[PDB]
RNA sequence: ACCCUUGGUCAGGUUGAAGGUUAGGUAACACUAACUGGAGGACCGAAUCGGUAAGCGUUGAAAAGCUUUCGAAUGAACUG
RNA sequence: UGGUGACGGAGAAGCGGGCUCCCAA
RNA sequence: AAACCAGGCCCAGGCGACUGUUUAACAAAAACACAAGGCUAUGCAAAAAAGCAAUUUGAGGUAUAUAGUCUGACACCUGCCCGGUGCUGGUAAAAGCCCCAGUAAACGGCGCUAAGGUAGCGAAAUUCCUUGUCGGGUAAGUUCCGACCUGCACGAAUGGUGUAACGAUCUGGGCACUGUCUC
RNA sequence: ACUAUAGCUUUACAUUGUAUUGGAUACUAACUCGCGGGCGAGGACACUGUAUGGUGGGUAGUUU
RNA sequence: CGGGCUUGAGUUCAGUGGCGGCAGGCGGAAUUCGUGGUGUAGCGGUGAAAUGCAUAGAUAUCACGAGGAACUCCGAUGCGAAGGCAGCUUGCCAUACUGCGACUGACACUGAAGCACGAAGGCGUGGGUAUCAAACAGGAUUAGAUACCCUGGUAGUCCACGCAGUAAACGAUGAUUACUAGGAGUUUGCUCAAGCUUCACAGCGAAAGCGUUAAGUAAUCCACCUGGGGAG
RNA sequence: AAUAGGGCCUUGUACACACCGCCCGUCAAGCCAUGGGAGUCGGGGGUACCUGAAGGGCGGGGCGCACUAGGGUAACCGGUGACUGGGGCUAAGUCGUAACAAGGUAGCCGUACCGGAAGGUGCGGCUGGAAC
């Protein structure tokens, strides 16, 4: 991706509280979420990038624990935030 | 890119057509067709001299510009369309004074680019250079045997030649048949290699698509009579003897070059 | 017999390819479901083209036919 | 000097034709 | 189903993939074609085909193209031989010929030669002897099906062996049904 | 099978000329081809005529 | 079940990397073929030979033209989940290690089914085809040689896409966490911490041996074994 | 007169009446168990259809429900079959020598091709190998 400070802290501006909110869920999510994204555009061209291909499922994971955190601590939350960014399919 | 029949009827189980995913544009621009009349391989004395000709699909004529002489004036490429009468695409030009033109449509050209010929042109795909222009090792199709007679070296969908060297007032080029030889340097060539190279791949599936593409059944010599071919006669079913011809010749290694021909002092390699 | 140019014809019924849409499913594809769609030297069968089998005819109605049966019938079709 | 003339096939739809699709263009 | 109208069905083989074509007037087929595969020629006034020629076809096409020839969908495959015959090479006022080299999806061969038949099939559209022998079906089977292998005289692109679907093809057995028959 | 022969092919002469260290090279002017309505590419080769040697069931007349 | 905490876990920032992956370009040596100079009695091979190439002109040697494959020295170390990764350069990715006085607050471990990757050889379609080389052919040795040696030689070896899912795929040693002695080297980050390999306390073991990278002491989950053939 | 094999070490071993060792495979012989096949003969249950007792139900009859009986297709459980292929044990008759030592071409794993037979060769991997 191009994952600069500038993108990195903007997102962390939008989804949590203060641009130092850096490791808080909503905002690991999507951190997570625009990595998937340009991971699944990057790997649209290239189709031997196994390694690539790995990484991406790690971040599909991690993606998927921190929505269980957040199952177990509430609803509400999860509810807005897959709307927000738009989850499952 | 190509498409696959499902077998559904045994006359489509082995079918594969082209997908017809470059072209377009449905119809012909106008200006530059003409009805085309079709010889049943007939000559002027109206006798047969080239067998298995006749029938198939009416069709109309493109004229396709194949001496490219409008130097220096740019064209924009308008649409991509279907040729009846050749293997290749052609694309349609656009020029600055209102011409219009056909072109075979090299691999890689897209609706919207522009391109130009002569000296001053840019080695890109789809100009119009002479040889002495074109950098050593760059792929070229449609190459001029004379200057300002027209392309008729490279032209099939798909096919492409190499300039590999260049020795004085000559170049070396290396043909689709693997030939090595010189060419002027004062000839035209246009850079890229002939769209459509999927066309090898197409299969008919039936009689009755050969029959559409206009030509007539096949008969082997070995199952005539004596009196109408060589290789015919015998009871039963019987080999025909060395293969050859109606008139005796030899169809299993006898060149047929003429060998005092003035164009050999131009070929390096030979390979047909 | 074959070819060239320019015209015309093919009742009715059946089957249900590509594709499309909407559901689920995917990281995206993929991949299942329903409806739609109407392809094909596809199926049954008149006109029509052809001529399988049997019977009749053999100084015949006819110098090659008739009756019944049978093949093809959107195509490599038939026809002016 | 430029346009019309000018053109395929299959199928929706309108006693009491546009149009859709297809390739063989 | 009310008349007229209006599929007989099943089991098992040979051949050819299939739709098509053919001996007008005794042969519709297993013959021809076919989609597809290989080899060879051809660099463009192409090779090739008609024509005395001019000229035309090829084709206004350019090696993913054109022409000659064999095989003939598809699946698994396609063995050994260049000795012989073809083919490619290195006299009038030099070609050839010899010799040597290559070529078998060239013709052809596969019993002391050049090499001695690989896989797969086999009493077969090929087996003379012959109604070969064993099994199955019948009360009884010179035909049919399955095996056996002294294959008179199979054999791998004049292709070998299979193969779903298809056939007015050839061939064997059942059910239905009946003046084919007892008559 | 015998004898010819169309076609293909080899060389000599003609078309057909000029220079240099003869048989090679080179030249352009005969001759050929392309472009435009002279220029470019070849070139004494190629092509064609006469003669000559090969090949020639493609074709013909015959014999057996 | 309802709250807290930061030590575990994760996010951010800075520094330090790297034969980690994918893709595009660039290279010299050697070697193969074709065409031309010089030149002529052999070359090649072996334990010894022969089959082979070569006076209708070899080996060698000087050039021009057309190509394919592999990356000497550095080079033993490093990276990757494993399989594996080595000419030069660039682009796009991934990832690791160390720390912060930045954040969130147990968000953790393992994992039957499933999914993904997975050496070589092999299969299908299209390219390409220099070397080597199964099968095949010839020459030798042997009683024989269906081999070992020599000369040729087709698939394959190379590229793209798709199948296939195997190995002495091995550290013959599953993952995670915590703790427990010394010597000899080595790499990076600076005397300290990560990693990399061999001698070696306690302990373990049938022994060989392992020993802070355990085969020691303990806890969690998964996989597997129950005599040898038959038989994967 | 003329003329200049045996011990002591280190190693590997599938041998131990000890290399004159031990073992591998093929073909021929004899017993036993279990495979595959044109076909042929049975048994138990099942879905449909056609008939359908007694006893009750509803409407002296009529119509229901199912115990059977009948045909047919489908399963499963079983026998037999022209012919055709593994394995075990006992004999060991024949043919070679593959492995155990660097076993005389180091061995083994995967894979492909090819051979009377153990096997040979190509490509990659391992040391459960020498030797340098
Ligand atoms: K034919
Ligand atoms: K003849
Ligand atoms: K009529
Ligand atoms: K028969
Ligand atoms: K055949
Ligand atoms: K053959
Ligand atoms: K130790
Ligand atoms: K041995
Ligand atoms: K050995
Ligand atoms: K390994
Ligand atoms: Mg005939
Ligand atoms: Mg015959
Ligand atoms: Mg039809
Ligand atoms: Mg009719
Ligand atoms: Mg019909
Ligand atoms: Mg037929
Ligand atoms: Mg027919
Ligand atoms: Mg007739
Ligand atoms: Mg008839
Ligand atoms: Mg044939
Ligand atoms: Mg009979
Ligand atoms: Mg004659
Ligand atoms: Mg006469
Ligand atoms: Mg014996
Ligand atoms: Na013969
Ligand atoms: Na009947």
């Amino acid at each position: 991706m191009y994952l600069d400070s500038a993108k990195k802290a903007e997102l962390f501006e939008k989804y949590g509280k203060s641009v130092k909110d850096t490791g808080s869920p909503e905002s690991q999510i999507a951190l997570f979420t625009f990595r998937i994204a340009h991971l699944t555009e990057h790997l649209r061209q290239n189709k031997k990038d196994f390694a690539t291909e790995r990484s991406l499922k790690m971040l599909v994971g991690k993606r998927r624990r921190m929505l269980d955190y957040l199952i177990k601590v509430d609803i509400e939350r999860y509810r807005a935030i897959i709307k927000e960014l738009g989850i499952r399919r | 890119g190509i498409r696959k029949l499902k077998p559904t009827t045994p006359g489509q189980r082995h079918k594969v057509i082209g997908a017809f995913d470059k072209i377009t544009a449905s119809t012909p621009e106008k200006s530059l067709v003409v009805g085309k009349k079709k010889t049943g391989g007939r000559n002027n004395t109206g006798k047969m001299t080239m067998r298995y000709i006749g029938g198939g699909h009416k069709q109309k004529y493109r004229f396709i510009d194949f001496k490219r002489t409008k130097d220096g004036i740019p064209a924009t490429v308008k649409t991509i369309e279907y040729d009846p009468n050749r293997s290749s695409r052609i694309a349609l030009l656009y020029y600055a004074d209102g011409a219009k033109a056909y072109i075979i449509a090299p691999d890689g050209l897209e609706v919207g680019h522009t391109v130009m010929s002569g000296s001053e042109a840019a080695p890109e795909v789809g100009n119009a250079l002479p040889l002495a222009n074109i950098p050593v090792g760059t792929i070229i199709h449609n190459i001029e045997l004379r200057p300002g007679q027209g392309a008729k070296m490279v032209r099939s969908a798909g096919s492409f030649a190499q300039l590999t060297s260049r020795e004085g007032t000559y170049v070396v080029i290396k043909m689709p048949s693997g030939e090595v030889r010189r060419i002027l340097s004062t000839c035209k060539a246009t850079i890229g290699s002939v769209g459509n190279s999927d066309h090898a791949l197409e299969k008919s599936g039936k009689a009755g698509r050969s029959r559409w593409l206009g030509r007539r059944p096949h008969n082997r010599g070995v199952v005539m009579n004596p009196v109408d071919h060589p290789m015919g006669g015998g009871e039963g079913r019987q080999s025909g003897g060395h293969p050859r011809s109606r008139k005796g010749l030899y169809a299993k290694g006898l060149k047929t070059r003429a060998p005092k021909k003035h164009s050999s002092k131009y070929i390096i390699e030979r390979r047909k």
